[PDB]
RNA sequence: GGCCAGAACCAGCCCUACUGCAUUAUCCUGUCGGGGAUCAAAAUCCGGCGGGCAACGAAGUGCAAGAAUCUUGGGUCUUGGUGAAAUGAGCGGAGUAUUUGAGCUGCGCACGGCGGCCGCACGCACUGGUUUCUUCUCCGUGAUGCUCCAUGUUGGCGA
RNA sequence: UGCAAGGCCGGAAAGAAAAGAAUUAGAGGCACCAAGUGGGCCUUCUUCGGUAAGCGGAGCAGGCGAUGCGGAAUGAACCGCUUAGGGAUAUGUGGCGUCAAAACUUAUGGGCUCAUUCUCGAUACGUGAAAAGGGUGUUGGUGGAUAAAUCCACCGGCCCCGAAAAUGGAUGACGCUUAAGCCCAAUUAGUGAUUGCCCAUUAUUCCUUUGGUAAGGGCGGAAACAAAUGGAGAAAGUGUAGCCCUUCCGAUGUA
RNA sequence: CGACGUCGCUUUUUGAUCCUUCGAUGUCGGCUCUUCCUAACCUAGCGCCGCAGAAGACGCUAAGGGUUGGAUUGUUCACCCACUGACAGGGAACGUGAGCUGGGUUUAGACCGUCGUGAGACAGGUUGGUUUUACCCUACUUAGCUGGAAAUUGCGAGAA
């Protein structure tokens, strides 16, 4: 019956997309991974060397150690009543830089720029207004919404 | 008794966005017990017709339409109802009533009685006051007679609730237990 | 429902129709007839000056409306019976065994029906007169006479129904007592 | 009397009465033309056109905050009392006023036609004015009482 | 002077703006020592094997077990609600012809239905009783046709036929048919607005108990004050007849 | 009457399942005896027939009544002989063992055949092989005694 090997039930998981087959590209090689960075662990099916387990596909974590051809990532895994910090070792081809903190970093930089503008006395950008406020609506065209006899005939096939 | 359905005119639209800066404004005719049901029916119609969801639209008005002065009239109600085996069945009926809301409520009761149809499976297409000479059904046309009269027979006349009794003398009005 | 449904009948000069509580009585020459229609619940009016009998149904469906013409036909039958009466002529038809019918006062005895030894006896009510036509004019003919159509018939049928062929082909063995002519007496 | 019952009043509850604001127009009228049906009509019905509040027990439509104090509602054998600290718009002193709504109004500003003019149902500021009718407002009592218990009335029954 | 790492010294900090721009009956962590469990069973959906099975096997989550209470007459598990011990007042599911509380059979609501020996129907779950097929029963649609209104096909609704088992029997019993049946809609009825009524171990509130991850006050006798003829007590306190007072919240339960 | 299709019903058949019972609910047949069902064999009506008569077929309402004697076999069944108007089908813990009987099944003795090295095994054959208890409570069947309308009481008062 069902077996329990390392790669059981990965027929659609460890498969390349349609017309997107091939080994990793040059930009994947040239990417710099540092300790403390956030990375997504997505297995590249074409490499097959250093592939993570099927559980860690799609999980993101922080790299804890960098190695000539490998990367070690701390991934949270819930077992029973607590989550463990599993340190998995993969090849560099199975990790992508994570944009999870992109919005937070942009918010920090926006705050710093706003403080700089306030200190320098430059005029601040106008504040946004909610769309949930009231107002007078002047309609360009007003239509009548009603059910017609033809709708049932249209919905009835043959 | 006054009708259980009220005439609502629900005016609404989609919330303006960058793709639709000036959305179309739709007016809707509904007969509903309250304005919450009126708005629910309006948004159902907008979703199934104009592909507009209630979460992405707004309502400019949900007012009620006052009834005209009470006059014995003929009301043509074009209505439709859904059944599982029969699909959508559309019919046109004539009613004798004094108001549009009264005629539509009478139509809803008639559909429930004769076809086992509930409020949420019924869509009123139109209601209008038609002349005497355009009435097709004889059951409605029999009330157009200039001299129409009839006696009240087989009437179970009940006493006033304060004067009702359990035991009454046989040929007198004296109450023994009351 | 239909607010008003009517049926109107014309009363001849001799006969007078009287209605009271859905109980009709037609009195004229040759006798008097009475019918109890209290099970019908209709509005029965008689205009004596115009000699009309009207039966009305108010707010009636098809089932209640169906009784208007039945009541009109019943009253017409009573008028016709009071005026001219009813006469039913039945004939004894046989292949081999003659059917001997003897008529006493209000009593009919049938013998030798298909050779049977059993005698069939029928008692006729005093409101219906039974006679036997002499064989010189027409063979084996029995005449029922009376004002009530429902009473003149039934008698002609209890006579037909008592002489029924049993345990035999009825395509063959066609003998019996059959009503040939229904007519009046005046 | 530490019993039974009834009426009073307090306080707190819990029920009821008493209603204002906003809406309406597919509406309400009149009058013409049609159209309809009649013995003739009228009406149902549909167009113009002129008005407009169906009008507050108009509407069964939205929301209501109206001191049961004026103006002795009811209930509490569903609470505790009988003033052993009554905190009261309720007591007790003063005063005839006070401000707060509704009218009606000023100026600027928002707001609405239409492209700086017109409107403005009366928003906002001047806590603007007016006072025409609508309301009462203002003061007052620590515990030198740590805690608990202890204070009516009218009968019936108990000498 | 670049990177990488470990520091150090500054700087700034809506302590996270505005755009619908969170919420919390949110003290986070961290040990130690143990007990019962380790036959489970029911559903809603998803699902596999099997003709199925009150059959066997899974998924997610609830529930019985372990648990009463109010309701479906009766029923482990369905509906409502979950349980200190008492009151009042409200409800929920379910009801308001009698049994049986409540329409003393409500309306000044609209239609539909007549069912002769398992005797129409009326409680979801619970085919915890039924189809294929038929009806010139009645009353509603839809499309034609013809001209005093007809008749032709076609779809509903309720009723009827299909529809046979063994003790006498089960809408629940009686009964009901101007329903006490069915579909819809009211709340005193075109009068003037927006809560008919009746039933919980539920809600709200009141009283008492008990226990807190409980919250507070007071505790240096305040001055006075015999009897005959206001009184008592006041403990620096886990647990008592609990030191006293005030306040809040919880309270069922098999192993 | 009826393909091949299609929808049922039944629980007199086997199967499936494992819910009850393993500190025990007497296990086949027969006999006796009552009762119930109807999907009606006879018997009462009545339709229809390819229904002349006679004899039937098919259906309808109806379960009031009836439904036998034997040969072989433990049999239920089966089959045959014979009578009859007819010799219908079933249910009641596969009705009925403190009712019987015990032929069968299913101990221990023994024989055969086949199987086993054997002791032994057979859903194969054969022969021989303890059927306990009511005096209890109901239920039935008869047999006595005796109060009671506020069904014992109120004095609580209703005359076919
Ligand atoms: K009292
Ligand atoms: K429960
Ligand atoms: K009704
Ligand atoms: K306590
Ligand atoms: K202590
Ligand atoms: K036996
Ligand atoms: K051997
Ligand atoms: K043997
Ligand atoms: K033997
Ligand atoms: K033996
Ligand atoms: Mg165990
Ligand atoms: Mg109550
Ligand atoms: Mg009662
Ligand atoms: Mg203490
Ligand atoms: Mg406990
Ligand atoms: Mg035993
Ligand atoms: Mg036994
Ligand atoms: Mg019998
Ligand atoms: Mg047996
Ligand atoms: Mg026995
Ligand atoms: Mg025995
Ligand atoms: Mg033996
Ligand atoms: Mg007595
Ligand atoms: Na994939």
């Amino acid at each position: 019956v069902h077996s329990y090997g390392y790669k059981s039930g990965t027929r659609h998981l460890f498969a390349k997309k349609f017309r997107k087959h091939g080994v990793p590209s040059v930009s994947t090689i040239l990417t710099n991974i540092k300790v403390g960075d956030y990375v997504d662990v997505v297995a590249d099916s074409a490499v097959r060397e250093g592939m993570p387990h099927k559980y860690y596909h799609g999980r993101t974590g922080i790299v804890w150690n960098v190695t000539p051809r490998g990367v070690g990532v701390i991934i949270n895994k819930p077992v029973r009543t607590r989550t463990l910090r599993k340190r998995i070792c993969v090849r560099f081809e199975h990790v992508r830089k994570s944009r999870c903190q992109e919005a937070f970093k942009a918010k920090e930089h926006q705050f710093q720029a706003y403080l700089a503008a306030k200190k320098a006395g430059k005029a601040l950008p106008p504040l946004q207004k909610s769309s949930r406020l009231g107002g007078i609506v002047r309609p360009k065209n007003v239509e009548v919404l009603a059910r017609r006899v033809a709708d049932y005939e249209a919905m009835v096939p043959y | 008794v006054k009708p259980h359905l009220r005439h609502y005119q629900v005016v609404g639209r989609e919330s303006p966005s960058e793709k639709n800066p000036e959305p179309t404004v739709y007016k809707f005719e509904v007969f509903a017990p309250n304005f919450v049901v009126a708005k629910s029916r309006f948004w159902r119609m907008m979703r199934v017709k104009n592909k507009v969801k209630a979460t992405h639209g707004d309502v400019l008005s949900c007012k009620v339409v006052k009834d005209a002065k009470l006059v014995a009239r003929n009301y043509l109600v074009d209505i439709a109802y859904y059944s599982q085996r029969c699909g959508y069945t559309r019919m046109v009926k004539e009613f004798r009533d004094v108001s549009k809301t009264g005629a539509v409520s009478q139509a809803y009761h008639d559909l429930a009685s004769r076809h086992r149809a509930r409020y949420h499976n019924i869509e009123v297409l139109n209601v209008k006051s038609i002349p005497d000479h355009e009435v097709k059904h004889l059951s409605i046309a029999q009330y157009h007679a200039p001299n129409l009269s009839f006696p009240l027979l087989q009437r179970r006349t009940k006493a006033t609730r304060k004067d009702r009794a359990i035991f009454v003398k046989k040929n007198t009005k004296r109450a023994v237990v009351a | 429902v239909k607010v008003k449904s009517l049926c109107t009948l014309q009363i001849p000069e001799g006969v007078t129709v009287d209605v009271k509580g859905r109980k009709v009585t037609v009195t004229g020459k040759r006798g008097t007839l009475t019918k109890d229609l209290t099970h019908l619940q209709l509005d029965l009016r008689v205009d004596k000056k115009n000699r009309t009998f009207t039966v009305i149904r108010w707010f009636g469906s098809k089932i209640p409306i169906a009784c208007l013409n039945t009541t009109k036909a019943h009253v017409q039958n009573m008028i016709t019976g009071v005026t001219k009466g009813y006469r039913f002529k039945v004939r004894c038809a046989y292949a081999h065994f003659p059917i001997n019918v003897s008529v006493d006062g209000q009593n009919i005895e049938v013998r030798n029906f298909l050779g049977e030894k059993r005698v069939r006896r029928q008692l006729v009510p005093n409101t219906v007169k039974v006679s036997q036509t002499d064989p010189s004019k027409v063979k084996d003919e029995i005449v029922f006479d009376g004002n009530d159509l429902e009473q003149v018939s039934r008698e002609a049928a209890v006579l037909h129904q008592m002489c029924l062929v049993k345990k035999k082909d009825i395509r063959k063995f066609l003998d019996g007592i059959y009503v040939q002519t229904k007519t009046n007496i005046e």
